[PDB]
Parts: structure tokens; C-alpha cells; sequence
């Protein structure tokens, strides 16, 4: 996924959506979660990769 | 993938199969997502010798 100019690639997981929503869960079993910036790093630009949606990263401290 | 050979089969993209498999010989995967060009080339070449 592509926030602020940036490509975000998952740290243990796969990128799944139920239609109109984005979660991250693990590979065996279904748990969704929400995305926030302690399970994805960041590498790059958003110009390389094929395949990239939009969307919003929480950032869970300094914005509360 | 390999999940035919312990249950039921299920469908995943080719691009992804190869990430999953790349990240289990140390290299992230991100290696692999900025040089997907080149590796098809190199296994093109490689199989029709």
C-alpha cells in the first residue's frame, strides 16, 4: 500500500480486504487486525512495485 | 503453492508464491518486488538451454 509518497511492505502477513476496508492477518488463520505503523517498514518510493492501492497508515502515539 | 499436497487446495498469485518462497533463504522481499523484470528474464534464458 501507498501513504504520503511511500511504499509500506508487510513485516509478518498478508494484505486482505472484505470489499470496503483493509486489514492485515496471518497466513494460516483468520484474525483481522488493523494497519498501523508497529507491523509494516517502509523502502523506497511508490513507483516500483506493481500493484499498489492507497490507503491510511494509523500512527498510534504522536497524533493522540 | 504447497498447501495441495497437506489439505485442500488454494489459489494465490505467482508473484506472491515467490515472495513467500524467496523470504525463506534470508533475502526480504522487497529484493524481489524491485527486480521482478529481471529475474523472469534470467529464468526465461536459463530453461531452453
Amino acid at each position: 500500500i501507498c501513504h504520503d509518497g511511500k511504499a509500506h511492505f508487510p513485516r509478518e502477513g498478508v494484505f486482505v480486504s472484505n470489499g470496503t476496508h483493509w486489514f492485515v492477518t496471518q497466513r494460516n488463520f483468520y484474525e483481522p487486525q488493523i494497519i498501523t505503523t508497529d507491523n509494516t517498514f517502509v523502502s523506497g518510493n511508490c513507483d516500483v512495485v506493481i500493484g499498489i492501492v492507497n490507503n491510511t497508515v494509523y500512527d498510534p502515539l504522536q497524533p493522540e | 503453492g504447497w498447501t495441495f499436497g497437506a489439505g485442500a487446495a488454494l489459489q494465490i498469485p505467482f508473484a506472491m508464491q515467490m515472495a513467500y518462497r524467496f523470504n525463506g533463504i534470508g533475502v526480504t522481499q522487497n529484493v524481489l518486488y524491485e527486480n521482478q523484470k529481471l529475474i523472469a528474464n534470467q529464468f526465461n534464458s536459463a530453461i531452453g538451454k
